[PDB]
């Protein structure tokens, strides 16, 4: 099919981007001294 | 003698009569008495697929197939003159009848091939002097294919040819060209060919019964694509009578 | 029952209110674009295979021909400004209806 | 307000009655397509949610 | 007539045509724009003028219709053929272009007047070329259309961000929860003379 | 706009005579028309036949006319296909058929005029909406 | 004890992670057929011919459909409402091209759905709970129903059953208000009254108590921290509250009450969800939304359009497209 | 009766216009009542023989009754408004009409899922009541609160 | 090259009068005295190499011949097209109202 | 390409309910 050639990127930088977000506050959140 | 409550859900609705084997006479034929077919009935067991080859000249096969659309293949209540023609061969003209299905089969990896299974209007005649109808009488002839969808029939855009757009409303911009054949509907006109091998002939009562193999093409999708070659074979009855 | 659920109520009654006035604002948005006629109605690749492939049809198409009808059998009476003359002729429709 | 100011006149807003508004919403599927519309697929979540 | 000014009576640059989707500059949809092919006349059997019905920006597909001066159905391109009157063919429609690339030409079948009808839907008629870009033949909205949405939608936005900011300053000394000693008296009915005034008893 | 003795005046024969129906005529006609007819004839149109409509030109071309009141009173009495060739009355309600079509049992003449003068009254009224089918809703 | 009471002992366990019960005995394998053959459908079954008309229908990722466009398709015309499982079938092959998964896939589905809410029941009797949660997830089961296999009984098909799918969805919407003038029955009215104000409801116990809770916490952390699982006391001041709403619109509008005003939080959407499947399972059987179609008429006897009748040529576009190759005489009467 | 030879009239997908086979072979009613192919009526029965509907029976055997039968039920389908506007539901006023059928089915629908409701209702409080916690949970005496944790 | 032959049908004298050899039937209800029993032996006895065959038709009534000559000048013939006449169109084409 | 960017994303849905119930924070009474 004829898709858009920017939706494969477009598509994975908008997952990518906000998850690896969480990601990170969310390990530096656990190594936190307990 | 079955009657509708035997029959229903059964799928012998589908199916031709058939003759016992002491069924080996002769139908006696006089020259001088007109008769008739009351009822022709075709079962295809077998739809066979011409494939398409690359290289265009190989000796392209007919494959199997397998059907999809269940027990509705039948051709039925069938009837005709059958002329006695000068040299005494007979000559069945069909009248009116069940006398098409739409079929779809599927080929090896998935393709589906969809064909209008028809004998309408079939001219089919034996050898010359035919004084009686035996398991030696063979009756062979041709009959037209037309389109598999008819006139009013519209694609998924909306598009057909007595009715229906005549163009891609959705590309309101698209060059016309490429998408002519998408967009101008035709209504395809073609022969088929049939030979009917008589098995068993009951003298007595009149009544045939055989095989049959048949060869068309199938839908072109109104003009869109090429039709394939088809070729079916089955079994066949007929009851014959003095009119 | 359902593999999670809530442990903190203040939690829960903020999700409360982040459900349904989350969903409200999202669809004003998409009104706002409604405005310019800026709409999401169709699908490009969807509308290029079928108009070269009239074999191939999906609910998105079948909802394109329902949109088409709409259009014309309501737009005379409903945008009486326009004079709109369809002539029967013209107006799409199936078979027999 | 916004919907019609972006439309040719106020005639296109919603009229205030029942039914007027059953028309709005079928009009807006056929002219806009409105249900395929991403937003207001998020509406339709948060409102059933 | 100027080039410039023809195109400007072109549905294709009005920018409520477009779609939130449909991604690009203008050209990536009809194309970009070459010539103008001239104005299309359209006239019947009897040499009566004929109109082509332009599409109102609402409608993304629109039927093609031709009236004479005063309104009255002329041709058209009909659905259903069983009962037509009004096809070109019936009526002998044909097309002349006056100015453009097309200037003194005149068409008379059927297929080409059709098409240039349908184009005529749209205002007046140009030449594009759609392969420099693969153009997919829809038609997207312009910076102007681009701008609006993209203003509207953040205002919008920008008004939740005002009523949340205001709120947390006009309501500072609660933000992270209400008096834990609040006493039921204060919003009890009747028991303050002015509501939560502790000194109107 | 209002529905005046001469929008109620209609053929009685095909001689040129006219009569003119009372309002409350006008009332028992619709009455009548919808209990006996409008279950096939709802609007103008016919739904097991549609083909053959009740548009005041459909009727003046049918043999023999039935664009009157004389023509149509006899049509209830005694109902042909549209070239006259045929008596239809076995497959169509009439008074003919009043034993299989019960229906008609009640029917009087007052009644059958009425009727008739409805059908011609209707089209005076709807103009293209009468016969016209769902197109013209 | 013996292997049956062992089993038995462990089956109905309040000290599983995910609780199985009797309900569950069902309801687990029922759910996983239906999840799997969902799954491989909408990715990878070849087109069905839902009308019976030899015209498939595309649904799968794999056949040209996104996300959006696509949907496990409804059973064939053709098969009505006879029941057509994979061993009816002369072959795979066949079985999907006459849309038997659909018929695969909700049946298990229904079932398996019917017994969530039984197990619902059955978690609460083990847990020595009140019983009624399983009554509020009738609401939406019972919609479930409606879509499914109600409105296909009554319409002869499981054909017109709702397809799988986002676009499939709106396709049977927009079908049944051609069909019904769904928009203008009191039931489906009723529903937009429940799921409105469900979600006005649920948008307003949400703020106030939110509004209400008790000062815990500093400015640098989440107010949420302030409440702790399993305290005994109540985590924001419903006194408060009250004298908020009730000072809003007035005293004797506002619930003084937690009690009845979770009742009626239950009660309202719950009430207008059961007419909302109310109104599919009626239109079921063919009786309509109100019809004002020429309900106003002048003095000479001229229509006056009312709205009503704007939605009536709306409806009018949708019906005469509908299956344009479907249909041979001139009534659709079913 | 206008001529048309229905046994072999092709409708526009390819199935008869008029007559086609069920999915196991029978002659049926071709267009969307292929759905309804199991239907039976004294009306209909005398045209079916063996296989299904007989085109012989068909062509020469249909009597004006069966016209008549047909025609009224055709024209007296269970389609019609909450207001008893008879027919389909873009159908104009004229026709007062709701089919026995459509009130009793919708009627009774109505009342048994308002009936299996009632019974969750009461067959769960029956069982809470029975076990002692039909008003509520004991403070003092929570069940969970003596249950191992899940996790 | 690609041709819709109902369109092109449309501009030959099928578009002017009631062709004998491709119009549907219920077309004949144009004119007095022609449906349905004209009608039915006319498209039975279809095609016709000029209009004027119409009064050939066996078993006609003098009465017949006469209404058939009267309405001779509403007449045509053409070419019998494939489309128009398959399916049996010709006794139903799938219009109604 | 879209095929397999949908069945990923759907993929990683089924995952995320798995490490979401499995293996979430336990609650617990203070
Ligand atoms: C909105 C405001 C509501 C405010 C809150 C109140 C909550 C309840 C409201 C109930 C409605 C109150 C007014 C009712 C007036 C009415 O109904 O008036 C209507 C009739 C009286 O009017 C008569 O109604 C008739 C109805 O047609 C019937 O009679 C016709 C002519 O003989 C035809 O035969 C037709 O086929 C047949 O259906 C005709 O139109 C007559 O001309 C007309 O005079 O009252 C009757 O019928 C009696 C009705 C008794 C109960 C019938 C139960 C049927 C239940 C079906 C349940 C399924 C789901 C329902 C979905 C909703
Ligand atoms: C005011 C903002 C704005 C506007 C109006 C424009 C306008 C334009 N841009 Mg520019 N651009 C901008 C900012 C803007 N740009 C920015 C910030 C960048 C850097 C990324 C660019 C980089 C850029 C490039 C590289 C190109 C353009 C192009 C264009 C033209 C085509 C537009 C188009 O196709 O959009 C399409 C718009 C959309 C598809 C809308 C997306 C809406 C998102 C996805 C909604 C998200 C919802 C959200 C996640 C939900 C959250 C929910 C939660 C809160 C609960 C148009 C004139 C094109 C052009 O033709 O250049 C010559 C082009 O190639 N722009
Ligand atoms: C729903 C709308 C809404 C609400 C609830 C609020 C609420 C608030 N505003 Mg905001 N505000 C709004 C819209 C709103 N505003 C709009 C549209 C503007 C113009 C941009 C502003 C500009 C504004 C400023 C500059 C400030 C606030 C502030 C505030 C806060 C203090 C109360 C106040 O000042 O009210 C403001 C009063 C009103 C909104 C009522 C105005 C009523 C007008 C005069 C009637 C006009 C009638 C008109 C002439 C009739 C003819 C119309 C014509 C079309 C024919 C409070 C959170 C203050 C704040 O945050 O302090 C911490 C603050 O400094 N507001
Ligand atoms: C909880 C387990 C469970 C249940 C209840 C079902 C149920 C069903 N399966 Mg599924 N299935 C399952 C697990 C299950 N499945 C598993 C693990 C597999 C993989 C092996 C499958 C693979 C599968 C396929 C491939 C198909 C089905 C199909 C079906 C449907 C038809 C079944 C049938 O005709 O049997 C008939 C059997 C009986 C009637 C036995 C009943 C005997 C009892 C003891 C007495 C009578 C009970 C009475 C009917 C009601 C009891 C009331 C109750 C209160 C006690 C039905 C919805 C078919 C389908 O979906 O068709 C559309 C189908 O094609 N299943
Ligand atoms: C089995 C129940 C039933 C059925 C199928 C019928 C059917 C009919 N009635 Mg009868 N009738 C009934 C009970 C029933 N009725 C009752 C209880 C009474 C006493 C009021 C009557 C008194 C009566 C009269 C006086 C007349 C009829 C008439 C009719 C005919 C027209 C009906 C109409 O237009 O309704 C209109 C539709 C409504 C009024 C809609 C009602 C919607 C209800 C209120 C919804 C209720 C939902 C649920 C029960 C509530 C649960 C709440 C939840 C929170 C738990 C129709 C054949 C008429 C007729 O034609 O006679 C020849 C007529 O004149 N009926
Ligand atoms: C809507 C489905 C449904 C649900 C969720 C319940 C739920 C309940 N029933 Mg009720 N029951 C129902 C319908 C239902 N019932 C119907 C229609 C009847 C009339 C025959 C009954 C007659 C009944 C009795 C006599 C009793 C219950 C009782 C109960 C309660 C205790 C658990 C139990 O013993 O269930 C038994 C479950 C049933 C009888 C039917 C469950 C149906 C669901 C959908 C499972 C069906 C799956 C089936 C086995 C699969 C067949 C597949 C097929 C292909 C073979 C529980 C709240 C008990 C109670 O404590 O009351 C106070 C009790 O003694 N029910
Ligand atoms: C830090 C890192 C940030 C990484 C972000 C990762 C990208 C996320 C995905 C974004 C999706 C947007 C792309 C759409 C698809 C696409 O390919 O576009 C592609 C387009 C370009 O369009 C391309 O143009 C080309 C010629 O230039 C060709 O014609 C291509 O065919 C054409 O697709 O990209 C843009 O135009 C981006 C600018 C868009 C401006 C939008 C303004 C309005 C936005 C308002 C939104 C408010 C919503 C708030 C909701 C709350
Ligand atoms: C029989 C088994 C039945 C269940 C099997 C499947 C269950 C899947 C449930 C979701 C698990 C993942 C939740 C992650 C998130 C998670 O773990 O949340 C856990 C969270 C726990 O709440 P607490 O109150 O404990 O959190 C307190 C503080 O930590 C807040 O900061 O629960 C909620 O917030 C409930 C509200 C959101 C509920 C979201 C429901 C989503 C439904 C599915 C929607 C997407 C489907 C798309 C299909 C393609
Ligand atoms: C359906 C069951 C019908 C009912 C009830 C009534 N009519 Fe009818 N009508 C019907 C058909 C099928 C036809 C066509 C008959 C044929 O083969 O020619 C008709 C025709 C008429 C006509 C003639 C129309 C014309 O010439 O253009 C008239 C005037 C007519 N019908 C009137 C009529 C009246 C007054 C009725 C109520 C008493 C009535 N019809 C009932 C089908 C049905
Ligand atoms: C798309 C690309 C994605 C790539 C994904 C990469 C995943 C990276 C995983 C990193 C895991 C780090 O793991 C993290 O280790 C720290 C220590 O190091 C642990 O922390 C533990 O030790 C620290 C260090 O003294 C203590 O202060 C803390 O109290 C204790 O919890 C965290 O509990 C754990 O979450
Ligand atoms: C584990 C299940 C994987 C899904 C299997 C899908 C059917 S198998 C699939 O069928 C296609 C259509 O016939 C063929 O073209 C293809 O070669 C074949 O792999
Ligand atoms: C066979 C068609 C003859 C008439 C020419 C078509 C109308 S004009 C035509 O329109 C196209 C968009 O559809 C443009 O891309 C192209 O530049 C233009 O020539
Ligand atoms: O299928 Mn689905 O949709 Ca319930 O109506 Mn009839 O059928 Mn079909 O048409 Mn309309
Ligand atoms: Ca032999
Ligand atoms: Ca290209
Ligand atoms: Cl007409
Ligand atoms: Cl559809
Ligand atoms: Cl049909």
């Amino acid at each position: 099919m004829e898709v858009n050639q920017l939706g494969l990127i477009a598509t994975a930088l908008f997952v990518l981007v906000p998850s690896v977000f969480l990601i990170i506050l969310y390990v530096q959140t656990e190594s936190q001294q307990k | 003698t079955l009657t509708y409550d035997d029959i229903v859900g059964t799928g012998l609705a589908n199916k031709c009569p058939t003759l016992d084997d002491t069924a080996r006479g002769a139908y006696p034929i006089d020259s001088s008495q007109t008769y008739r077919i009351a009822r022709l009935c075709l079962q295809p067991t077998t739809f066979l697929v011409k494939e398409e080859p690359k290289n265009k000249r190989q000796e392209a096969e007919f494959v199997p197939t397998k059907l999809v659309t269940r027990e509705t293949t039948s051709l039925d209540q069938i009837q005709g003159e059958l002329k006695v023609n000068s040299d005494g061969s007979l000559t069945f003209v069909e009248e009116d009848g069940i006398d098409f299905q739409p079929v779809t089969v599927q080929m090896a990896g998935g393709e589906r091939i969809p064909l209008l299974f028809t004998v309408k209007n079939l001219v089919a005649s034996t050898q010359p002097n035919v004084t009686s109808i035996t398991t030696s009488t063979d009756f062979k002839g041709e009959f037209n294919v037309p389109s598999y969808r008819t006139a009013n029939f519209l694609d998924p855009k909306g598009r057909g040819l007595a009715s229906g757009y005549d163009s891609a409303i959705a590309l309101p911009q698209a060059k016309e060209e490429e998408l002519a054949r998408a967009n101008v509907k035709r209504f395809s006109l073609t022969k088929g060919q049939i030979s009917l091998n008589v098995a068993k002939v009951d003298g007595r009562t009149g009544e045939i019964a055989g095989t049959f193999e048949s060869e068309q093409l199938s839908d072109d999708d109104m003009g869109a694509h090429e039709p394939h070659e088809v070729k079916i074979q089955g079994v066949f009855y007929a009851s014959i009578e003095p009119a | 029952i359902f593999g999670i659920a809530f442990s903190n109520k203040r939690w829960l009654h903020f999700f409360m209110l982040f459900v349904p006035v989350t969903g409200l604002w999202m669809s004003a948005i998409g009104v706002v674009g409604l405005a310019l006629n800026l709409r999401s109605y169709d699908f490009i690749s969807q509308e290029i295979r079928a108009a070269e492939d009239p074999e191939f049809e999906t609910f998105y198409t079948k909802n394109l021909l329902l949109n088409e009808g709409i259009r014309a059998w309501m737009a005379p009476q409903d945008q009486p400004h326009e004079n709109f003359v369809f002539p029967e002729e013209v107006l799409p429709r199936g078979n027999a209806l | 307000l916004i919907y019609p100011l972006g439309q040719s006149s106020w005639f296109f807003a919603p009229s205030f009655g029942v039914a007027a508004i059953f028309r709005f919403l079928l009009f807006f599927q056929g002219f806009h397509n409105w249900t395929l519309n991403p937003f207001h697929m998020m509406g339709v979540a948060g409102v059933l949610g | 007539i100027p080039e410039k000014l023809a195109f400007y009576d072109y549905i294709g640059n009005n920018p409520a045509k477009g779609g939130l989707f449909r991604t690009g500059p203008m050209n990536k949809g009809d194309g970009i724009a070459q010539a103008w092919k001239g104005h299309a006349v359209f006239r019947n059997k009897e040499g009566e003028e004929l109109f082509v019905r332009r599409m109102p920006a609402f409608f993304e597909s629109f039927p093609v219709i031709l009236t004479d001066k005063n309104g009255v159905v002329k041709a058209d391109i009909p659905f259903r053929r069983a009962e037509s009157k009004y096809s070109f063919e019936q009526q002998g429609v044909t097309v002349s272009f006056y100015g453009g690339e097309l200037n003194g030409q005149t068409f008379t079948d059927p297929p080409t007047v059709k098409s240039y009808a349908r184009k005529a839907i749209f205002g007046e008629i140009f030449e594009f070329d759609t392969e420099t870009l693969n153009s997919d033949g829809i038609f997207r909205t312009s910076p102007r259309g681009w701008f609006t949405f993209a203003h509207a939608v953040f205002a919008l936005l920008f008004f939740f961000g005002h009523i949340w900011h205001g709120a947390r300053t006009l309501f500072r000394d609660v933000f992270s929860g209400i008096d834990p000693e609040l006493s039921p008296e204060q919003v009890e009915w009747g028991f303050y003379q002015k509501v939560g005034d502790v000194t109107t008893r | 706009a209002e529905l005046t003795p001469e929008v109620l005046t209609v053929p009685l024969n095909s001689e040129g005579k006219t009569i003119t129906l009372t309002e409350k005529q006008y009332l028992e006609g619709k009455r009548l028309f919808q209990y006996a007819c409008a279950s096939c004839h709802v609007g103008g149109i016919t739904k097991t036949n549609p083909s053959l409509d009740l548009r005041t030109e459909t009727l003046a071309l049918a043999t023999p006319p039935r664009d009157n009141i004389e023509g149509l009173v006899d049509y209830m009495k005694n109902p042909t296909t549209y070239d006259g060739e045929q008596e239809i009355a076995e497959v169509h309600p009439s008074l003919r058929s009043a034993d299989i079509f019960p229906k008609m049992r009640n029917l009087t003449e007052k009644d059958l005029v009425a009727i008739a003068g409805h059908i011609l009254v209707e089209p005076k009224i709807l103009g293209d909406k009468w016969g016209g089918g769902k197109v013209y809703y | 004890a013996n292997l049956w009471e062992r089993f038995c002992n462990w089956v109905t366990s309040t000290d599983n992670r995910l609780y199985v019960g009797w309900f569950g005995v069902i309801m687990i394998p029922t759910l996983l057929a239906a999840t799997i053959c969902f799954v491989i459908a909408f990715i990878a079954a070849p087109p069905v011919d839902i009308d019976g008309i030899r015209e498939p229908v595309s649904g799968s990722l794999l056949y040209g459909n996104n996300i959006i466009t696509g949907a496990v398709v409804p059973s064939s015309n053709a098969i009505g409402l006879h029941f057509y499982p994979i061993w009816e079938a002369a072959s795979l092959d066949e079985w999907l091209y006459n849309g038997g998964p659909y018929q695969l896939i909700i049946f298990h589905f229904l079932l398996g759905a019917s017994c969530y809410m039984g197990r619902q029941w059955e978690l609460s009797y083990r847990l020595g709970m009140r019983p009624w949660i399983c009554v509020a997830y009738s609401a939406p089961l019972a919609s479930a129903f409606a879509v499914f296999l109600i409105y296909p009984i009554g319409q002869g098909s499981f054909s017109d059953g709702m397809p799988l799918g986002i676009s499939g969805t709106f396709n049977f919407m927009i079908v049944f208000q051609a069909e019904h003038n769904i928009l203008m029955h009191p039931f489906h009215q009723l529903g937009v009254a429940g799921v409105f104000g469900g979600a006005l409801f649920c948008a307003m116990h949400g703020s106030l108590v939110t509004s209400s809770l008790i000062r815990e916490t500093t400015e640098t952390e989440s107010a949420n921290y302030g409440y702790k699982f399993g305290q005994e006391e109540e985590t924001y001041n419903i006194v408060a509250a009250h004298g908020y709403f009730g000072r809003l619109i007035f005293q004797y509008a506002s619930f003084n009450n937690s009690r009845s005003l979770h009742f009626f939080l239950a009660a309202w959407p719950v009430v207008g969800v059961w007419f909302a499947a109310l109104g599919i399972s009626t239109m079921a059987f063919n009786l309509n939304g109100f019809n004002f179609n020429h309900s106003v008429i002048d003095a000479k006897g001229n229509v006056i359009n009312t709205w009503a009748d704007i939605i009536n040529r709306a409806n009018l576009g949708m019906e005469v497209m509908h299956e344009r190759n479907a249909h041979n005489f001139p009534l659709d009467l079913a | 009766k206008l001529g048309a030879n229905v046994g072999s009239a092709q409708g526009p997908t390819g199935l008869g216009k008029y007559l086609m086979r069920s999915p196991t072979g029978e002659i049926i009613f071709g267009g969307e009542t292929m759905r309804f192919w199991d239907f039976r009526g004294p009306w209909l029965e005398p045209l079916r023989g063996p296989n299904g509907l007989d085109l012989n029976k068909i062509k020469n055997d249909i009597q004006p009754w069966q016209e008549r039968r047909a025609a009224e039920y055709m024209t007296h389908a269970p389609l019609g408004s909450l207001n008893s506007v008879g027919g389909v539901a873009t159908e104009i006023n004229s026709v007062n009409f709701v089919s026995p059928r459509s009130w009793l089915a919708t009627s009774h629908f109505v009342l048994a899922f308002f009936f299996l409701v009632g019974h969750l209702w009461h067959a769960g409080r029956a069982r809470a009541a029975a076990a002692g916690f039909e008003k509520g949970i004991d403070r003092e005496s929570e069940p969970v609160l003596s249950m191992p944790s899940l996790d | 090259e690609l041709v819709n032959v109902v369109d092109e049908k449309l501009g030959t004298a099928y578009g002017e009068k009631i062709d004998l050899n491709n119009t549907n039937i219920a077309a004949f209800i144009q004119y007095r005295g022609l449906y349905p029993t004209l009608a039915k032996l006319i498209v039975k006895n279809a095609p016709y190499e000029s209009v004027e065959d119409v009064l050939n038709i066996p078993g006609l009534t003098e009465r017949q011949k006469q209404i058939l000559r009267e309405n001779l000048e509403h007449f045509t013939v053409t070419e019998v097209e494939t489309a128009l006449v398959e399916g049996g169109d010709r006794y139903n084409n799938g219009l109604y109202k | 390409m879209e095929t397999i960017t949908y069945v990923f994303i759907f993929a990683c849905i089924i995952a995320l309910f798995f490490f979401a119930i499995f293996f979430r924070e336990p609650p617990r009474i203070t």
